[PDB]
């Protein structure tokens, strides 16, 4: 509702921006290892095992609750059996929607200065971001990094909506369903991140404050978390934990700033980050001067409050994860942050100054300094758009553990665009696997090999008589695989090959282990073998098994295993459920998730309580 | 507690001579994993056998090792005079603890 | 070329504290077994304790065992060995060492590979 050339110019803006993103994440397709863990539960989901990893055990692997959903919706609309393509599809839409309702929530900030006025809309700090070359890297993986951008796209508008609607119509703020539906979409944060709540959850204190009665108040809360709620619920009484389980694999010890300061570091130096940064403040801090220079209920429900919502909660997210740790990706995790700090300044008015402010000559001065401002800032993302990146650093394992992934996995493979699950089959160990498979009809436990690229080789036990014969089809003994990266074996191998691995995302036993070193980040606990060969089916003694096994510790870790509190623990996931197995579940869930044992099977003894196998000599 | 004796302990050869050190462990050595070392007065060990039976890489022909079921044996062919040194026997499981055994010396005449 | 560069050592009173420091050039910490082994004068060879940074296993003799600790920064490719309440007979030269590994995955020949040069530590004193 204003004048027309400011309603055709941000429309025109708009366009240009979506168009350049859109083919700047059509040049860069990939899927992510990562991406690939995720189909194999929308897999069992749809097959009607459950969402689980593997069909016998109750183990949760996926964090976001929502993108592993939609992604299942997707499956199911779309009869096609295959499921990277939905994984692209909808993670490309959700980037670019995100980007304009950013976009279009900062124009009606501005929109009421600019009554009976000449001005122009320009983008400033949408484009920026695509500039970033890492940005078009993730805008199309298997992550939900669009998912989290189209949620902050909404709730920035809506909270814009929600602070300018004091219009005192009938003695209220806004009407009920709009308050209703902030509300649930502000509760709503804790399901799609977990670290994504201090923004949510703060949104909901400001609505509290501004609240007449404790009816209200009430009210608000009672609705704003529901769904969060029968969730964490449902999720005690399925799963036996108050926690998803990779998060309970990692035993942290205290904050690690080094590293957090050297992932900052290694994600400044390849762009320079600081000089948009420099002249975004300089052109937020000039057009405010423009604007004129110039209890508490009415204070926080007003426009200069929701700004400093939105930096304050960038500035805490940027906090958490360095003080965390980084990540070993280039720029995966500090990309969050800059979304939100970048928020306020997605467009920026160019105007003629005011007779009443300026006359005459010094307002043909104010417009050309905003000019020359925004095309510096033109020039630095043309510059940095065609970077190389990282350098050539990012194929090999350096001091750190940063490394690009994209490039890591095309040189891995051979093809530049690796999009499906038939294109990792090029990895150095995936043809084999096939094949050792299918040379076992009665099942293995299989290994990689020290020696070559193929994999060892453990045998299982025989059938018994009268139990071979009564099969269906031919008789297929059990197949486990140990290794290290999931999603290539899980998309390949089949619904009912075991796939485990040894930090612990997939193996319930790997994640109640305690921490003894702090190492590598991520690449630093590690499960032994000896306890993959003592639970199983699988044999045991020196002439069929590998020469690097110890044999006593294979007996120490199957006479550990009988522990009652551990014996607890795994029929809490392995029973089938009812609804007593339900209650039961809910009622231990506290003390299954504070549960820790040692990795090595003699300690462990002596913890428990058990006598000493005799040596087998 | 594994405890391996070596023995002897002095040995009196000439240039072009064979010579035999024996190492003796007491419990189950299913690992195997006898290795031997060459250590010269005032420098560090030198790795010659792996495995009770390999040898390594970059080591003379001369040196060889055999498994006498408990008993481990190192053998030397026609010793140059550059061979006069200390050896130890030495036992390790994949992960377990390190034993080394009494070092032999040898001499010249 | 593999390089194992050690440092710290010399005389402290019974009771004293002393760490030692060892350097690694030519590989990566994160994926080999590290050594410490001493040597007393007149006497043979002694293994002290063993750290593994991919398994996050540590190990130590009985001898030391309450008194030592091992540990590993793989951000500068370095290994410490703090000793505490140092006695009088634990007076040597101690050794840093790597082991022989699998060529194609983290396994073990239970073997020693490549030998630091070796920094001596007085424990007594007056
Ligand atoms: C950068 C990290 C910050 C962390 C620390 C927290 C700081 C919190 C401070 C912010 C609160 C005060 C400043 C914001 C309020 C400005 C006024 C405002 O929003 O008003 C509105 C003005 O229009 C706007 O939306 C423009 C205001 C924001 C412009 C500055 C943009 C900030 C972002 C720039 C810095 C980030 C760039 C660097 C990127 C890494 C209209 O409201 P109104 O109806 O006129 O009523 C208010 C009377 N003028």
């Amino acid at each position: 509702p204003y004048h027309v050339w400011v309603r055709v110019s941000l429309w025109v803006s708009v366009v240009t921006v979506a168009a350049l993103f859109g083919w700047g994440a059509w040049q860069r397709r990939w899927i992510a290892d990562d991406g690939l863990i995720v189909l194999r539960t929308v897999r069992n989901l749809l097959a009607g095992n459950g969402p689980v990893f593997n069909a016998g055990e109750r183990v949760e692997a996926n964090t976001s609750t929502v993108w592993s959903y939609l992604v299942t919706l997707g499956g199911f609309v779309a009869g096609s059996a295959r499921l990277e393509y939905v994984a692209l599809v909808l993670a490309l839409t959700l980037s670019v929607l995100g980007v304009v309702l950013v976009m279009f929530g900062t124009a009606r900030l501005y929109a009421p200065g600019l009554t009976g006025r000449r001005a122009v809309f320009l983008p400033a700090g949408a484009l920026v971001y695509i500039a970033i070359p890492p940005a078009r890297d993730f805008a199309t993986s298997g992550l939900e990094n669009g998912l989290v951008l189209a949620y902050l796209g909404l709730l920035w508008w809506m909270m814009v909506c929600w602070s300018q609607g004091l219009r005192r119509p009938d003695g209220e703020r806004t009407s009920r369903g709009f308050d209703a539906t902030l509300a649930v979409v502000a509760g709503m944060s804790v399901l799609v991140r977990p670290e994504l709540a201090l923004i949510g959850g703060l949104a909901l204190v400001m609505m509290l404050v501004a609240a007449p009665t404790w009816r209200r108040r009430l009210a608000l809360v009672v609705v704003g978390g529901l769904i969060p709620v029968a969730y964490q619920i449902f999720r005690m009484g399925y799963y036996g934990l108050l926690v998803p389980g990779t998060a309970l694999a990692k035993d942290a010890s205290g904050a690690k700033w080094d590293q957090g300061l050297v992932y900052l570091a290694n994600f400044n130096q390849p762009y320079l980050l600081w000089a948009p940064a420099v002249l975004l403040i300089g052109l937020g801090l000039m057009v405010l001067l423009l604007r004129g220079r110039p209890w508490i209920a009415r204070t926080v429900q007003s426009p200069p409050a929701v700004v400093a919502f939105m930096l304050i909660s960038g500035l805490l997210q940027a906090v958490y994860w360095i003080r965390q740790g980084g990540d070993f990706m280039h720029g995966r995790v500090l990309l969050t942050p800059l979304f939100c700090l970048l928020a306020p300044v997605a467009v920026i008015p160019l105007l003629l100054p005011d007779r009443s402010r300026m006359a005459r000559g010094a307002g043909y001065l104010y417009a050309g300094a905003t000019a020359v401002l925004w095309l510096a800032v033109a020039g630095w993302a043309l510059w940095a758009a065609n970077s190389p990146g990282m350098g050539a650093d990012a194929t090999r394992v350096t001091y750190s553990g940063i490394v690009d992934e994209r490039r890591f996995y095309s040189q891995a493979t051979g093809h530049a665009h690796p999009l499906t699950a038939a294109d990792y089959l090029d990895y150095p160990r995936m043809r084999a696997v096939l094949t050792a498979i299918e040379n076992t009809p009665d099942g293995a436990l299989l290994l990689p090999s020290g020696d070559y690229d193929r994999w060892d080789v453990v045998p299982a036990l025989p059938p018994p008589p009268d139990v071979r014969a009564a099969a269906v089809g031919g008789y297929v003994g059990p197949h486990t695989v140990f290794f290290t990266n999931l999603g290539m074996l899980g998309m390949n191998v089949g619904l009912d090959v075991r796939v485990i691995d040894q930090i612990g995302l997939a193996n319930p036993l790997a994640a109640h282990t305690a921490r003894l070193t702090d190492g590598r980040i991520g690449h630093d606990k590690n499960l032994f073998p000896d306890w993959a060969v003592a639970e199983g089916p699988f044999l045991k003694e020196p002439p069929w098994i590998p020469q690097y096994l110890d044999e006593d510790w294979i007996r120490q870790a199957e006479a550990a295993l009988k522990c009652p509190e551990t014996d607890k623990v795994l029929d809490a996931i392995r029973a089938p459920m009812g609804f007593r197995r339900f209650l039961s579940n809910v009622m231990h869930a506290a003390e299954y998730t504070r549960y820790r044992i040692d990795r090595v099977p003699l300690y462990e003894l002596a913890r428990c309580g058990l006598p000493v196998p005799e040596p087998v000599d | 507690d594994i405890q391996m004796t070596q023995s002897p302990s002095s040995l009196s050869a000439s240039v072009g001579d064979r010579v035999t050190i024996t190492c003796r462990a007491s419990q189950s050595v299913s690992s195997s994993a006898v290795a031997w070392y060459q250590q010269k007065p005032g420098k560090a060990p030198k790795l010659l056998i792996y495995s009770a039976s390999s040898l390594y890489s970059g080591v003379p022909s001369r040196f060889s090792g055999s498994r006498s079921g408990t008993d481990f044996t190192l053998t030397i062919s026609s010793l140059q005079p550059e061979d006069f040194a200390t050896y130890y026997c030495q036992q390790s499981p994949p992960y377990g603890p390190i034993t080394f055994g009494q070092g032999t010396k040898v001499e010249l005449k | 070329e593999v390089q194992l560069v050690e440092s710290g050592g010399g005389l402290v009173q019974p009771g004293g504290s002393l760490r030692l420091s060892c350097a690694a050039s030519g590989f990566n910490v994160s994926s080999s077994y590290i050594h410490w082994v001493r040597q007393a004068p007149g006497k043979g060879l002694e293994w002290v304790a063993s750290i593994s940074s991919y398994y996050g296993y540590t190990s130590y003799a009985d001898s030391v065992k309450g008194r030592f600790t091992i540990s590993a920064d793989t951000s500068k490719n370095t290994a410490y060995l703090q000793m505490n309440s140092l006695r009088a007979e634990d007076t040597a030269v101690y050794y840093c060492a790597r082991g022989y590994m699998y060529s194609h995955w983290v396994y073990s020949y239970g073997a020693i590979d490549y030998w630091g040069q070796g920094t001596l530590v007085t424990v007594s004193s007056a």
